[PDB]
C-alpha cells in the first residue's frame, strides 16, 4: 500500500508470489503445525528443484503448469487474516475514521475543551502553510518534463524542506480511532 | 479488547525472537541493523519465509509489494510500527 | 380483577420506558446499559407470573383496548392475543435477552456507541413482543416488519464495512420476497373472510383452499430462511456477535415457524400445504446441514444449525404437531443462544479471531466455555433427559410413525445425523488439538458478567426442557408402542453421526495430503446456490434496468413517439410555409388559383 | 371558505410592503397561521359535504388536500431562504408572490363546485408554476423542461375544455352536486369512447399515466427546490383529485374503458420502479419514485370500489409528504456538495448523523412501512386489486419488493460507507434543515394515528 | 494434467490463468510504460489539488 | 530490490513527521475541560417508578375503560370436569360411570 | 468550468476524431 507500484511483475516477482500463494493455501489444508511443516518443506524442495534453469523461455514455460496446479488445489475456502481484505473485520472501523478537517467546524464552546490540543492544530496548520509553498515549487523543478513516468515521490532535500505532499500521509485519522 | 499497547521495543525483541528461532541464521551475528542478502546469505525464497513468520506471529499480514522490499529487521520493525501506530 | 390482562399487558408496557428516555440525560451516560438489562430482568420477572396462572388454570384471553378505525363492516383494534403460546414465548424470550444484554455489556465495552446498539436492542424485543402477541394480521404485520427493519439497522452496524451493507440489503430482499406471500394471504382473508382477526378468520374457514395458506407457507419460507431462500441467515453473522446470538439463532428466525403455527386450525384442514411444508423443511434441514458439515468459520457452522433446527420444526409443522414444534422452538432458544455465547467468547479471547483453524487447545485454557460448550452440543444433538431431547426425540417419535413421505423421512434421518457430525467437528476442531493462535495469549474470562450470562443459560439449558415438559397440559396423542428398533432410531443415528465424524477428523493427522473432490467443493461453496443465484438474477434484472427500461424506452422510444416527432413535423412545416422569396407574381398566381378552386368546388 | 381566500390574497400586500430584511419571518408566520385556520374544514360528516356557498364546498376529499396545500407554503418558504440569500429584494419578493399565488389558486381549485371553474383554476395552476422553473432554476436545462411541462399539460387538458362544454350543453349544468344527482349512464358508442377519452386524458397526462411522464424528471430536477416539492406533493394529486371527481358521469363506460390505462400503470409501476434501481441522480430517482406511486394511484382510481378510493387518498397525502421530504433532503446535500450525484458524496452519517437520521425515517416511509398511511394506503390498493383481479398480486409484490430494494440503496450509497476524501466542506447541520426534516415527518407519525381524516369520503 | 478453468461472462478468467503477460513483447512493456505514465500524471494532478491548504471545494473530477 | 536510497530517506522523514504528529494527540491532565452548572434502595425506587406506577396505570385503564365496552375482554370459559362444583349455582357435576379399572 | 470538447460526442469513423476522443477520455490511442 505504502510503495508506487511498477509498470510490470518480474519473473522474480511472480515466482515470489506464486510461492507464497501456495504455502498459504497449503498451510490452509493442512490444519496442524507438524503436517503444515513437513508439505512445506516438501513444496520448498519441489520449488527450488528448478531454481538454476538458465533459460527463460522454459522458466516461462514453467510457472503456467504451475499457475494451473494451484489453481486447482487451491482450498476454495484459504484462511484470511481479520484485517486483510477478505477478512472478517476488513473495514470493521472505516465508520469511526472522521477526517481531520472537521475540527475546524467545531464550536468555540467545544474548542473551549481541550485548548492545548488546538494550540498544537494551529502550529501545524502554520507549518504546513509553509512546507506547502515550498513542496510546490521543489516538486515542480524536480520533475522531468513531459509528466511524471512514476507515482513516486521524492524526498526533502535542504534543511528546513519536509517531503512533498505529506499532510494527508502524515494526518491519518488512526488505525483504530475509537 | 484489552489489548496492551505493544511498543517499539516490544516489536524489535519479537521480530529479534522470531529471527533467532531460524536456525539458518546464527544468533550471535544477527543484528538490528543486519541485511538479509549480503549480510547473512539468505536466498529470496528465505526472505519470504521470514515475512511469512511474522505475518503469522503478529496477526496482521504484509501486502506483497511491501514484504519484498523488507531487507533488515529495523525496516521491518519500522513498517509494522507505522502500520499500527506506535508512538514510542 | 384477574391480573392475567394487567400483568400481560405491563410486561409490554415496561419494555417501553427506556425507549422512552432515550431522550433524556441517563442516555448520555455509561449507566445506560445496566439500566436497560435491569428492565428486560425485571420485565421477565413480571411476565413469570401469567405462566404461573395460566399453568394453574389454563387461562386464556385476548384484550381488544384500542379501536383504531372502522372501514365499513370492518373493524381493526388494537388487540393482543394472551394464549399458550404467547403466555409462553414472553418469558422464554425475555430470559434469552436478559442474559444476552449481559454477555454484551461485556462484549462490546470498546463500542463507542454501545448505548444505542442497547436502544436498538430493546427496539428489536419490543416488536418481536408486539409480533408475538399480536391478534389480527395487522398488528402481526406490524411486527413481521419491525423485526425485518431492526435485523437490517443491526446487521450493518459498522456502516463502513461494505460487507455488512451488502448482507444487509440481502436480509432486507429475501424478507420482502416472503412479505409478498404475506401480504397475499392478508388480502384473500380479507375479501373472503371479511375480517383480518385470527377468531372470524378461524370460523368463517371450515375448510381453507390453497391460496392464503400457500402465502402463509410462503411467508414463513422468507422469514425462517427455508431451501428457497436460505442464504440470508448465513450472510447475516456480519453483525456483531450479539446480534447473531439474540435475533438471528433463537427469536427473530422462528417468526415464520410461529406464523404456521398459529394458523394451525387451517393447516390441518388442507393436505397439499402439508405435505408442501413437510418437503421444503426436509430439503432445507438436510441442505443446511450438509453445508454446515465443511464449513470452517465458527459463526458459519452455528448459523448454519440454525436453519438446520428452523427446517426441523418446519417438518415437524407438516406432520401436523405444531405443539411440538412450538416446544422445540422453546428449547432451541435456550441451547442455540449458549452456543453463540460461548462461540462470542472465543471470538473475544482470540483477538476477534472466528477461523477454527486457528483455535487449538482450549479445553485447558478456557475451562468454564469448554464446559458450557459441550453441554450446549450435547443438549443441541439429543443427549437423553437434557432440553434439546424432550423436543426433538418426539419429533423424530413423531415423523418416524406418520403417514408421511418416505423420502422427508431419509433426509430427516440424514440432517440428525449430519447435526451430530458438525458439531463433533466444532468441538475437535476448537478444543482439542494444538494450540494454533498467535503466541500473544491473551486467554481471559474472569469477567463476572460473560460467567453468569452462561450459567443462567447453563441452568436453563439443563432444567427447563424437563420442567416445561412436565408443567404444562397434554396436547398431542402419545406415541405409547413403537418397535424398540425404530424407538432408538435417534440414539443410533446420532452416536453413528458421532463416530464417524470423530474417526474421519482423527485421519487429518496423518501425514498424507489430497486434493479435494467435487462432493467437497459442493458442500464448502454452498452448493454453488449463494454464487449463481447472486450473480445470474441480479445482474440480469439490473441491466434491463439501465437497457431496456431506462434508456431504450424511456430515453428513446417514448421521446420519439410523442415529442420528438410534433417537433420534428411542426419544424418542418414552418420551414415549408414561411418560405416565400417575396415574389408578387407567385403569390397572386396563387390567388388565381384559389380563386378558381372556390369557384368550381363550393358551388 | 372565505375565511381562508381572503387571508391568503392579503399575504400579497403583507409581503410586498414588508422590510427588506423581514420578508420571510412574516411570510412564514403567517403562512402558518393560515395552516391553523384550514385545520376546521377536517371536521366532515358523513353526510353530504360542507356546501359554504354557490360558489365553494368542502368535501372529506378535499380537505385532507386542502390541509396539505396550506401547510406546505411554510415549508417552501424555509426550503427557499437558503439559496435566495443573494437575490435582490425585488425579485425575492417576486418569488414569494409566485408561492402565495400557487397556493390561492390551488385553494380555489380543490373547491370548485363547478366544473368549468375547477379547469379554469387547475390551468391557472400552470402559470406561477412554469415561472418558477423557467426563472429560478439552475442549470441550462430548465427552459425545455419548463417547455415540457407547458405543452404535455396543455395538450392533454385543452380537449377537456370541449369535453365540458359539450357535457354542458347536453346535461344543462356542470355543478357537481347536479352532476351527481342527475348521472345517467353512458351507452356503448364511438362519440361517448371519445367524450370518455377527452374527459380522463386530462387527468391522467398531470398524474402522470406512464409513458406521458416524459416531463416529470424534466420538471422536477432542473426546477428549484420549492418548485420541486409542490410538484410532487399537490400538483401531481390534481389528476387524481379530477379523475376521481369526474369518474361519476363515465360508467358504465369505464368497466371495459379501464383496461389500457390499468395495463400501462400496472406495467410502468415495475419499470419505474427498476428504472430508481440503476440512476446517477437523486432528484431523477425520487421523481420516478413519485411515478411509480401516482401509477399505483391511477390503478386504483380506475379499480372504482370504496376501497381503492380510500387507499388513494392515503396513498395521495402520504407520497406528498415523503416526496416533500425526499426532495428536502436532497437539497440540502447539494448545497453543500453542489453536483446533485449520487455517489459523488458518501458516507454522511459519520459526518451528518441528525441528517442521517432523517434520511433513515425518510427512506424507511417511502418503504410503506406499518403502521404509517404509505402502507395503509398501499394495502387498500392491493385489497381492492387483489378483489378486481387475482393476478395483479404478482405485479404488486415486484414493485413493493424493488421499492425496497431502490429505497435502501439511495438510504446506503448516500449515507454509509467511508466518506469521500476530497470533499472538505460539508459543515454541520443548521437548524433550519432539521426543523424542515421535523415538520416534514412530524405529521405523518401524528396522521397515522387517526387515519380516518385522510381516508376519503368512503370512509 | 489437470481440468481446465472454463472462463464465463459472471466468472471471469483469472489473471494467473491469463496468457497475454506469458508472451511478452517489447511493445507489450512499451504499452505498460505509458499505461502507468498517464495513470501517475493523473495521480500527480490529483495529489497537487489536494493537499493545497488554500482549497475548501471539491475537487471537480472530469470522468465523473 | 529493496528500498531505494531516496525510499528511504522519504520514509524516515514521514515516520518522523507521523510519530510527531500522533504524540500531539495525547491528551493532559486539565485539556479536558468540562464548565459546571446546575440547575436495595436504587432497586426500591426503580421498582417503584418503573413496574407498580405502570401496574396502577394499566390496571385502572384495563378495570374502568376497556371493560366498559362489551367483549373487549373477552376469556376462555375454564375447563369443567365431573365431579367440580360452580360458585355461581352451586350444582354438582355428575362422576363417571365407573368404567372398569385393571392396571 | 468544462469546456464543450471534453464532453462525450458522436462514434467517429476517421482515425484523427478516434484519437482525438482516446485522448480526450485520458487513455492510450490502441487501448481505445
Ligand atoms: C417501539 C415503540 C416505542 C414507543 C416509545 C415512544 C417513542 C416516540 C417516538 C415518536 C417518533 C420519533 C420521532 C422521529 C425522529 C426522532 C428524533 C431524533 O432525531 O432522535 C434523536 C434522539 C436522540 O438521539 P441522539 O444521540 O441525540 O442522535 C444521534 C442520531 O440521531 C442517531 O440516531 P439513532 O441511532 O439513535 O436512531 C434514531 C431512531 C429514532 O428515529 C426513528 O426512526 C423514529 C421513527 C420510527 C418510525 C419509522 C417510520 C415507520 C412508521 C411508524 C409510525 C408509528 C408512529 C405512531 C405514532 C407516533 C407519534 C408521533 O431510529 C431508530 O431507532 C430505528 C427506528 C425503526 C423502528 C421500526 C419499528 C416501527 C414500528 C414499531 C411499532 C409502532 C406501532 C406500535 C403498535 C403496537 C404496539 C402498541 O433519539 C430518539 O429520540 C429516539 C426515539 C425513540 C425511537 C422510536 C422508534 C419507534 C417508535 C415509533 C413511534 C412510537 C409508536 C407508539 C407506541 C407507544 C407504545
Ligand atoms: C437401515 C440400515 C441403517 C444403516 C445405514 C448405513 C450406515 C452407515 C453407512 C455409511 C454411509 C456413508 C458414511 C460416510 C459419509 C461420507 C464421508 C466421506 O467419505 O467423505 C470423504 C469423501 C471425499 O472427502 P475429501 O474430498 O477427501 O475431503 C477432503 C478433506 O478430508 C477435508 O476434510 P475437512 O476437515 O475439511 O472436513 C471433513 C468433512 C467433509 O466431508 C465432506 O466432504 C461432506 C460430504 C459427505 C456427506 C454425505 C453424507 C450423506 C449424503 C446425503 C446425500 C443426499 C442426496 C443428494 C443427491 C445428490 C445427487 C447429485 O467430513 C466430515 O466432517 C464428516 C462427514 C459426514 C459423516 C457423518 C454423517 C454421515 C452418516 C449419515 C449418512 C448415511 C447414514 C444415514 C442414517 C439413517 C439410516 C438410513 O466423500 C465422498 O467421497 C462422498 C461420499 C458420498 C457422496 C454421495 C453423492 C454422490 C453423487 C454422485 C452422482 C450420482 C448421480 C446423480 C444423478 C442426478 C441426475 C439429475
Ligand atoms: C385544554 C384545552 C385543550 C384543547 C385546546 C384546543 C384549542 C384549539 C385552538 C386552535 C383552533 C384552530 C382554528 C379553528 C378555526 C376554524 C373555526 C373558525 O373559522 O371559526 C371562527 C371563529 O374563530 C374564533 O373566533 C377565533 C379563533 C382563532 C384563534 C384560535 C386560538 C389559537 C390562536 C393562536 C394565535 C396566536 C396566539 C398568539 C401568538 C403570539 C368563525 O366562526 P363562525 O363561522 O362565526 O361560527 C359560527 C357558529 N357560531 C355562531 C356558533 C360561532
Ligand atoms: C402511448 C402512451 C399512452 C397514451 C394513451 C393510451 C390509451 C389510448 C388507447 C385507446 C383505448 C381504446 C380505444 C377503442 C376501444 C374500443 C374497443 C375496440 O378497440 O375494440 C374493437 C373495435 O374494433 C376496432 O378496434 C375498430 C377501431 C380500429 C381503429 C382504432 C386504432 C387502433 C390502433 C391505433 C393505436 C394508436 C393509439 C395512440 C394514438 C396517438 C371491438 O369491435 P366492436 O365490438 O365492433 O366495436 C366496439 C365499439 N362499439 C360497441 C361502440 C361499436
Ligand atoms: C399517560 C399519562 C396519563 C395516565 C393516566 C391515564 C390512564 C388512562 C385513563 C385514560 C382513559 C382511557 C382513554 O384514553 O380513552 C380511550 C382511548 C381511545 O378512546 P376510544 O373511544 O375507546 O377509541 C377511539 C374511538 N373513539 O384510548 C387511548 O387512546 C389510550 C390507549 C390506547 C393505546 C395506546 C396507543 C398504542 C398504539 C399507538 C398507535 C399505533 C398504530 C396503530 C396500531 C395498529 C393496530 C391495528
Ligand atoms: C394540427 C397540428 C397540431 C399542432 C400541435 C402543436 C403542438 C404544440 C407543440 C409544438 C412545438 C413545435 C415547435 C418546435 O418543435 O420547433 C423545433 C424546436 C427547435 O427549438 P427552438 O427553440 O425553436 O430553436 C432554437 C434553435 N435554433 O425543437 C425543440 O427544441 C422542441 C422543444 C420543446 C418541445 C415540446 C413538445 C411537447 C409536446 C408534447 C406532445 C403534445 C403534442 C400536441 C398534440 C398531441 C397529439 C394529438
Ligand atoms: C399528452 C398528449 C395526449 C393527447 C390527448 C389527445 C386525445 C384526447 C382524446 C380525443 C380528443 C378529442 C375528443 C373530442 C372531445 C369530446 C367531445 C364529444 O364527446 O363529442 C362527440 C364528438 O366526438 C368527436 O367529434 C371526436 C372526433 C375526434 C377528432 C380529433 C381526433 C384527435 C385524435 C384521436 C385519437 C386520439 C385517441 C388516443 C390519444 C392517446 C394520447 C396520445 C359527440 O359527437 P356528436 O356531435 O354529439 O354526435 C352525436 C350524434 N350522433
Ligand atoms: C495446495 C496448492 C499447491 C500448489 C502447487 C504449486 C506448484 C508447485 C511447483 C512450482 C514449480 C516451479 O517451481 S516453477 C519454476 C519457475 N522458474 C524458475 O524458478 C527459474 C529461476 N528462478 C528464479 O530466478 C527465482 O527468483 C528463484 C531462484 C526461485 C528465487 O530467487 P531469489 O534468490 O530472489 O529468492
Amino acid at each position: 500500500a505504502f510503495s508506487a507500484p511498477a509498470a510490470y511483475l518480474t519473473h522474480q516477482q511472480k515466482v515470489l508470489r506464486l510461492y507464497k500463494r501456495a504455502l498459504r493455501h497449503l498451510e490452509s489444508w493442512c490444519v496442524h503445525r507438524d503436517k503444515y511443516r513437513y508439505f512445506a518443506c516438501l513444496m520448498r524442495a519441489r520449488f527450488d528443484e528448478h531454481k538454476n534453469e538458465k533459460d527463460m523461455v522454459k522458466a516461462t514455460q514453467l510457472l503456467r503448469q504451475a499457475e494451473e496446479e494451484f489453481w486447482y488445489g487451491q482450498h476454495p475456502q484459504p484462511y484470511i487474516f481479520p484485517e486483510s481484505p477478505g477478512g472478517t473485520s476488513y473495514e470493521r472501523y472505516e465508520c469511526y475514521k472522521v477526517p481531520e478537517w472537521c475540527l475546524d467546524d467545531w464550536h468555540p464552546s467545544e474548542k473551549a475543551m481541550y485548548p492545548d490540543y488546538f494550540a498544537k492544530r494551529e502550529q501545524w496548520k502554520r507549518l504546513r502553510r509553509e512546507s506547502w509553498e515550498r513542496e510546490v515549487k521543489q516538486l515542480q523543478e524536480e520533475t522531468p518534463p513531459g509528466g511524471p513516468r512514476t507515482e513516486a515521490l521524492p524526498p526533502a532535500r535542504k534543511e528546513g524542506d519536509l517531503p512533498p505532499l505529506w499532510w494527508h500521509i502524515v494526518t491519518r485519522p488512526r488505525e483504530r480511532p475509537m | 479488547s484489552d489489548a496492551p499497547p505493544l511498543t517499539l521495543e516490544a516489536i524489535k525483541d519479537r521480530v529479534l525472537y522470531v529471527l533467532k528461532l531460524y536456525d539458518k541464521i546464527d544468533p550471535e551475528k544477527l543484528s538490528v541493523n543486519s541485511h538479509f542478502m549480503k549480510d547473512l546469505g539468505l536466498d529470496s525464497l528465505d526472505q519470504v519465509e521470514i515475512i511469512m513468520a511474522m505475518e503469522d506471529e503478529f496477526g496482521f499480514e504484509i501486502p506483497d509489494i511491501d514484504a519484498e522490499k523488507l531487507m533488515c529487521p529495523q525496516e521491518i520493525v519500522d513498517y509494522i510500527a507505522d502500520k499500527k501506530d506506535v508512538y514510542e | 380483577m384477574n391480573p392475567f390482562a394487567s400483568l400481560t399487558l405491563t410486561t409490554l408496557t415496561i419494555l417501553t420506558i427506556p425507549i422512552m428516555m432515550s431522550n433524556s440525560n441517563i442516555y448520555k451516560t455509561n449507566l445506560y446499559p445496566n439500566y436497560v438489562k435491569t428492565t428486560v430482568s425485571y420485565a421477565f420477572t413480571l411476565s413469570l407470573v401469567p405462566l404461573l396462572m395460566f399453568m394453574h388454570t389454563g387461562q386464556e384471553m385476548i384484550i381488544s383496548n384500542w379501536h383504531w378505525m372502522t372501514l365499513q363492516t370492518v373493524e381493526l383494534s388494537l388487540s393482543f392475543k394472551m394464549d399458550y403460546f404467547s403466555v409462553m414465548f414472553i418469558p422464554v424470550a425475555l430470559f434469552v435477552t436478559w442474559s444476552i444484554m449481559e454477555f454484551s455489556m461485556w462484549y462490546m465495552h470498546s463500542d463507542p456507541f454501545i448505548n444505542r446498539f442497547f436502544k436498538y436492542l430493546l427496539l428489536f424485543l419490543i416488536t418481536m413482543m408486539i409480533l408475538v402477541t399480536a391478534n389480527n394480521l395487522f398488528q402481526l404485520f406490524i411486527g413481521w416488519e419491525g423485526v425485518g427493519i431492526m435485523s437490517f439497522l443491526l446487521i450493518g452496524w459498522w456502516h463502513g464495512r461494505t460487507d455488512a451493507n451488502t448482507a444487509a440489503l440481502q436480509a432486507i430482499l429475501y424478507n420482502r420476497i416472503g412479505d409478498i406471500g404475506f401480504v397475499l394471504s392478508m388480502a384473500w382473508f380479507l375479501t373472503h373472510s371479511n375480517a383480518w382477526d385470527l377468531q372470524q378468520i378461524f370460523m368463517l374457514n371450515n375448510e381453507c383452499p390453497n391460496m392464503p395458506l400457500i402465502g402463509l407457507l410462503l411467508a414463513a419460507a422468507g422469514k425462517s430462511a427455508q431451501f428457497g431462500l436460505h442464504p440470508w441467515l448465513p450472510s447475516a453473522m456480519e453483525g456483531p456477535t450479539p446480534v447473531s446470538a439474540l435475533l438471528h439463532s433463537s427469536t427473530m428466525v422462528v417468526a415464520g415457524v410461529f406464523l404456521l403455527i398459529r394458523f394451525y386450525p387451517l393447516m390441518e384442514t388442507n393436505k397439499l400445504v402439508q405435505t408442501m411444508t413437510l418437503c421444503l423443511g426436509a430439503i432445507t434441514t438436510l441442505f443446511t446441514a450438509l453445508c454446515a458439515i465443511t464449513q470452517n468459520d465458527i459463526k458459519k457452522i452455528v448459523a448454519f444449525s440454525t436453519s438446520s433446527q428452523l427446517g426441523l420444526m418446519m417438518v415437524t409443522i407438516g406432520i401436523n404437531q405444531p405443539h411440538l414444534a412450538f416446544l422445540h422452538i422453546c428449547m432451541h432458544a435456550f441451547f442455540k443462544a449458549m452456543l453463540f455465547m460461548c462461540s462470542g467468547s472465543i471470538i473475544h479471547s482470540l483477538n476477534d479471531e472466528q477461523d477454527i483453524r486457528k483455535m487449538g487447545g482450549l479445553y485447558k485454557a478456557m475451562p468454564f466455555t469448554t464446559t458450557a460448550l459441550i453441554i450446549g452440543s450435547l443438549a443441541l444433538t439429543g443427549m437423553p433427559y437434557l432440553t434439546g431431547f424432550y423436543s426433538k426425540d418426539l419429533i423424530i417419535e413423531a415423523v418416524n410413525m406418520s403417514y408421511t413421505n418416505a423420502w422427508a423421512l431419509l433426509m430427516t434421518l440424514i440432517a440428525t445425523s449430519l447435526t451430530a457430525a458438525y458439531s463433533t467437528r466444532i468441538i475437535f476442531f476448537a478444543f482439542l488439538g494444538k494450540p494454533r493462535f498467535p503466541p500473544l495469549v491473551l486467554i481471559n474470562e474472569n469477567n463476572p458478567l460473560l460467567i453468569n450470562s452462561i450459567k443462567r443459560l447453563l441452568i436453563g439449558s439443563i432444567f427447563a426442557g424437563f420442567i416445561i415438559s412436565n408443567n404444562i397440559p397434554p396436547m398431542t396423542v402419545p406415541n405409547t408402542t413403537m418397535p424398540l428398533y425404530m424407538k432408538m432410531t435417534a440414539l443410533i443415528v446420532t452416536i453413528m453421526g458421532f463416530m464417524l465424524a470423530l474417526e474421519l477428523n482423527n485421519t487429518t493427522y496423518y501425514l498424507k495430503f489430497k486434493y479435494p473432490s467435487q462432493t467437497y467443493k459442493f458442500s464448502n461453496m454452498l452448493g454453488y446456490y449463494p454464487s449463481i443465484m447472486h450473480r445470474l438474477p441480479t445482474y440480469h434484472n439490473l441491466s434491463m434496468s439501465q437497457k431496456s427500461a431506462s434508456s431504450l424506452l424511456d430515453l428513446i422510444w417514448l421521446e420519439t413517439i410523442l415529442p420528438k416527432t410534433t417537433s420534428f413535423i411542426q419544424m418542418k412545416m414552418s420551414i415549408m410555409v414561411s418560405n416565400q422569396k417575396g415574389l408578387i407574381k407567385l403569390y397572386f398566381l396563387s390567388f388565381l388559383i384559389t380563386i378558381m378552386i372556390s369557384m368550381t368546388l363550393f358551388n | 371558505m372565505l375565511k381562508i381566500i381572503i387571508p391568503t390574497t392579503m399575504l400579497l400586500p403583507m409581503t410586498w410592503m414588508s422590510k427588506h430584511n423581514m420578508i420571510w419571518i412574516n411570510a412564514t408566520v403567517h403562512s402558518l397561521l393560515i395552516s391553523l385556520i384550514s385545520l376546521s374544514l377536517l371536521n366532515q360528516l358523513g353526510e353530504n359535504s360542507l356546501n359554504f356557498s354557490l360558489t365553494f364546498f368542502s368535501d372529506s376529499l378535499s380537505a385532507p388536500l386542502l390541509v396539505l396545500t396550506t401547510w406546505l407554503l411554510p415549508l417552501m418558504l424555509m426550503a427557499s431562504q437558503s439559496h435566495l440569500s443573494k437575490e435582490t429584494t425585488t425579485r425575492k419578493k417576486l418569488y414569494i408572490t409566485m408561492l402565495i399565488l400557487l397556493q390561492l389558486f390551488l385553494i380555489m381549485t380543490f373547491t370548485a363546485t363547478e366544473l368549468i371553474l375547477f379547469y379554469i383554476l387547475f390551468e391557472a395552476t400552470l402559470v406561477p408554476t412554469l415561472i418558477i422553473i423557467t426563472r429560478w432554476g439552475n442549470q441550462t436545462e430548465r427552459l425545455n423542461a419548463g417547455l415540457y411541462f407547458l405543452f404535455y399539460t396543455l395538450a392533454g387538458s385543452l380537449p377537456l375544455l370541449v369535453a365540458l362544454v359539450y357535457i354542458q350543453n347536453t346535461t344543462g349544468s356542470l355543478n357537481f352536486l347536479i352532476i351527481h344527482y342527475w348521472s345517467h349512464p353512458l351507452s356503448n358508442s364511438w362519440s361517448n369512447i371519445f367524450m370518455w377519452l377527452a374527459c380522463i386524458m386530462a387527468f391522467m397526462v398531470k398524474m402522470p399515466l406512464y409513458g406521458l411522464h416524459l416531463w416529470l424528471p424534466k420538471a422536477h430536477v432542473e426546477a428549484p427546490i420549492a418548485g420541486s416539492m409542490v410538484l410532487a406533493a399537490v400538483l401531481l394529486k390534481l389528476g387524481g383529485y379530477g379523475m376521481m371527481r369526474i369518474t361519476t358521469i363515465l360508467n358504465p363506460l369505464t368497466n371495459y374503458m379501464a383496461y389500457p390505462f390499468l395495463m400501462l400503470s400496472m406495467w410502468g409501476m415495475i419499470m419505474t420502479s427498476s428504472i430508481c434501481l440503476r440512476q446517477t441522480d437523486l432528484k431523477s430517482l425520487i421523481a420516478y419514485s413519485s411515478v411509480s406511486h401516482m401509477a399505483l394511484v391511477i390503478v386504483a382510481i380506475m379499480i372504482q370500489t370504496p376501497w381503492s378510493f380510500m387507499g388513494a387518498t392515503a396513498l395521495m397525502i402520504a407520497h406528498g409528504l415523503t416526496s416533500s421530504m425526499l426532495f428536502c433532503l436532497a437539497n440540502t446535500n447539494y448545497e453543500r456538495v453542489h453536483s446533485r450525484t449520487m455517489i459523488l458524496a458518501r458516507g454522511l452519517q459519520t459526518l451528518l448523523p441528525l441528517m442521517a437520521t432523517w434520511w433513515l425515517v425518510a427512506s424507511l416511509t417511502n418503504l410503506a412501512l406499518p403502521p404509517s398511511i404509505n402502507l395503509i394506503g398501499e394495502l387498500f390498493i392491493i385489497t381492492a386489486s387483489f378483489s378486481w383481479s387475482n393476478i395483479t398480486i404478482i405485479l404488486m409484490g415486484m414493485n413493493m419488493m424493488i421499492t425496497a430494494l431502490y429505497s435502501l440503496y439511495m438510504l446506503i450509497t448516500t449515507q454509509r460507507g467511508k466518506y469521500t476524501h476530497h470533499i472538505n466542506n460539508i459543515k454541520p447541520s443548521f437548524t433550519r434543515e432539521n426543523a424542515l426534516m421535523a415538520l416534514h415527518i412530524l405529521p405523518l407519525l401524528l396522521l397515522t394515528l387517526n387515519p380516518k381524516m385522510i381516508l376519503g369520503p368512503l370512509y | 494434467s489437470f481440468p481446465k478453468y472454463k472462463p464465463s461472462r459472471l466468472a471471469t478468467l483469472p489473471a494467473t490463468l491469463d496468457p497475454a503477460e506469458y508472451d511478452i513483447s517489447p511493445e507489450t512493456r512499451k504499452a505498460q510504460a505509458e499505461r502507468l505514465a498517464i495513470r501517475s500524471r493523473l495521480k500527480r494532478e490529483y495529489l497537487l489539488q489536494y493537499n493545497d491548504p488554500n482549497r475548501l471545494g471539491v475537487i471537480e473530477d472530469p470522468a465523473l | 530490490s529493496g528500498y531505494t536510497p531516496d525510499e528511504k530517506l522519504r520514509l524516515q522523514q514521514l515516520r518522523e513527521l507521523r510519530r510527531r504528529w500522533l504524540k500531539d494527540q495525547e491528551l493532559s491532565p486539565r485539556e479536558p475541560v468540562l464548565p459546571p452548572r446546575r440547575v436495595t434502595y436504587r432497586h426500591s425506587i426503580f421498582a417503584v417508578t418503573h413496574v407498580l406506577i405502570p401496574v396502577w396505570i394499566i390496571h385502572y385503564y384495563l378495570k374502568y375503560h376497556v371493560t366498559a365496552k362489551p367483549y373487549t375482554v373477552v376469556e376462555r370459559k375454564p375447563r369443567i370436569f365431573p365431579g367440580d362444583t360452580i360458585l355461581e349455582t352451586g350444582e354438582v357435576i355428575p362422576l363417571m360411570k365407573e368404567f372398569p379399572d385393571q392396571h | 468550468h468544462v469546456t464543450k470538447d471534453m464532453f462525450p460526442g458522436p462514434y467517429p469513423k476517421t482515425p484523427e476524431e478516434r484519437a482525438a476522443a482516446a485522448k480526450k477520455y485520458n487513455m492510450r490511442v490502441e487501448d481505445y
